[PDB]
C-alpha cells in the first residue's frame, strides 16, 4: 500500500520518498493486470487488480469449496483514482468487476467499460 | 546499498582498491570484492574486511579454496585454519617445500597448537623427530610445539637443554635470554619453575651484573656478585680464571681482602 517516488534527471538509482496515505488494508493480496486513462480528463485514471493464488493449493477440514469457504470479495478489482502534482494520488473508486464482467476493456466518463460473457448475453 | 554502490564507484574512479573494496560488505556485492581483492592479492584485506556481521565460514572456505586452485598452500593453510579445517591446514603445512619450511612449521606448530588433536599432534612431532623425512630440526621447534600445546613443563626441560648448550658455549646472555622467556612464561602462568631453571638463570643474570656494577663502580654489588658466580664457577666452563682474577680483584677493591685471598688461594691451585 505505499507509495514511493524516485529521481533520476541527473543519474541515479535512488532512495524513496514514502507516503503512508493510502489506509485500505484490503489490496495487500491484488496484482494489477489491466490499465486506462480518461481521453478527456488528463487527471483521470483506472486498473483492474487480480487476487493471484500462491503455487500449491491446500484444501479445509470440511468439504467447502478451497477459498470460498466465507463470505464474498471481488475475483477482480478495479480501481479508479485522480492523479495530481498538488495533492498526489487520490482513490476515486475501488469496485469488484461485476460479475457478467471478464476483463476491464478500457474507461472514458461516464464509464469504464468491461469485456462481457457471451453465456449470459443469449439469456 | 546503492548510494554506498555509487560511494564505491567514486572511489574506483580514483584508482583507491582499499577503499572501494569496503563497499562489498557495505552494500552486500561480496563476490566482487572476492574477484576484486583476488586480482590485486590484497586476499588478507578482503578477509580481515570479512569481520563484519554480514559474513561465514563459507567466505574464509571460498577464499581457501582459491589459494588451493592457485597452488599457494601457505596462503591456503592460512585460510582453511580460519575456517577452522585443521586437517587440511596441516597437510598443506606439511606439503609445503623446503623454501618456506620455518614459516610453515611455524604455523604448523600453531595448527596443532590450536586444533589440539593427538593424531595430528604426533604426526607433527613425528615430523619434527623426523619420522617422514630422514631428519631431526632444531630443539627451538619442539620447544615451540610444547609451548603451542600449553606443554609448558616440557617446555621448560627443552628450554634447559637449550640453556646448558649455551653456557658450554661462553653464549651467557643467549642461555640468559632462553631461560629468561621460559621463566617469565611458566610465572604468567599458574605453574612449577624448575629449581634448576630458576637457579641458573639467577646465576647467568648475576654475571650480567657484574658488568653493570663494575661499570657503574660499585666495586661492593660487583664483587658480592661475582662471589656467587665464583661460588658455581662450575656452570661458567668457557671464563673460569677471567672470572676468578675478576673476583679476587673486584673483593679487594670492595674491601672483602678475606673473599679476596680465598679467590687467590683457589687461584693458586695447579689448574688455575
Amino acid at each position: 500500500g505505499q507509495i514511493d517516488r524516485r529521481e533520476t534527471l541527473s543519474f541515479n538509482e535512488q532512495e524513496t520518498n514514502k507516503s503512508h496515505l493510502f489506509v485500505d488494508e484490503g489490496l495487500k493480496n491484488y496484482v494489477p493486470v489491466n490499465h486506462f486513462w480518461d481521453q478527456s480528463e488528463p487527471r483521470l485514471f483506472v486498473c483492474e487488480a487480480v487476487q493471484e493464488t500462491p503455487r500449491s493449493q491446500p484444501q479445509s477440514a470440511n468439504g467447502q469449496p478451497q477459498d470460498g469457504r466465507a463470505g464474498p470479495a471481488a475475483d477482480v478489482l478495479i480501481l479508479s483514482f485522480f492523479i495530481s502534482e498538488e495533492h498526489g494520488f487520490l482513490l476515486h473508486e475501488s469496485f469488484p468487476r461485476p460479475a457478467t464482467s471478464h476483463s476491464l476493456l478500457g474507461m472514458e466518463v461516464p464509464y469504464y467499460y468491461f469485456t462481457r460473457k457471451p453465456e449470459e448475453a443469449d439469456r | 546499498l546503492d548510494g554506498a554502490k555509487m560511494v564505491a564507484r567514486f572511489f574506483l574512479q580514483l584508482g583507491d582498491y582499499g577503499s572501494a573494496i569496503q563497499f562489498l560488505v557495505m552494500s552486500k556485492c561480496n563476490n566482487e570484492a572476492f574477484t576484486l581483492a583476488q586480482q590485486h592479492n590484497k586476499m588478507e584485506i578482503y578477509a580481515d574486511i570479512i569481520g563484519s556481521e554480514d559474513t561465514t565460514n563459507e567466505d574464509y572456505q571460498s577464499i581457501a579454496l582459491y589459494f588451493e586452485g592457485e597452488k599457494r598452500y601457505l596462503q591456503a593453510g592460512k585460510f582453511f585454519l580460519l575456517c577452522g579445517q585443521y586437517s587440511r591446514a596441516l597437510k598443506h603445512f606439511l606439503k609445503c617445500p623446503s623454501s618456506e619450511d620455518n614459516v610453515a612449521i611455524e604455523m604448523a606448530i600453531e595448527t596443532v597448537g590450536q586444533a589440539k588433536d593427538e593424531l595430528l599432534t604426533n604426526q607433527l612431532i613425528d615430523h619434527l623427530l623426523g619420522e617422514n623425512d630422514g631428519m631431526p630440526k632444531d630443539a627451538k621447534y619442539l620447544f615451540r610445539l610444547y609451548m603451542a600445546l600449553k606443554q609448558y613443563r616440557e617446555a621448560a626441560q627443552t628450554a634447559i637443554i637449550i640453556a646448558r648448550e649455551e653456557q658450554s658455549a661462553g653464549n651467557y646472555r643467549n642461555a640468559h635470554d632462553v631461560l629468561f622467556s621460559m621463566y617469565a612464561e611458566l610465572k604468567s602462568q599458574k605453574i612449577k619453575i624448575p629449581s634448576e631453571m630458576a637457579t641458573n638463570l639467577m646465576i647467568l643474570h648475576s654475571y650480567i651484573l657484574v658488568k653493570i656494577h663494575v661499570k657503574n663502580g660499585d666495586h661492593m654489588k660487583g664483587a658480592r656478585m661475582l662471589i656467587r658466580v665464583a661460588n658455581n664457577i662450575s656452570k661458567f666452563p668457557s671464563h673460569i680464571v677471567p672470572i676468578l682474577t675478576s673476583t679476587v680483584i673486584e673483593c679487594h677493591r670492595a674491601g672483602l681482602k678475606n673473599s679476596a685471598f680465598s679467590f687467590a688461594a683457589m687461584l693458586m691451585r695447579p689448574e688455575y
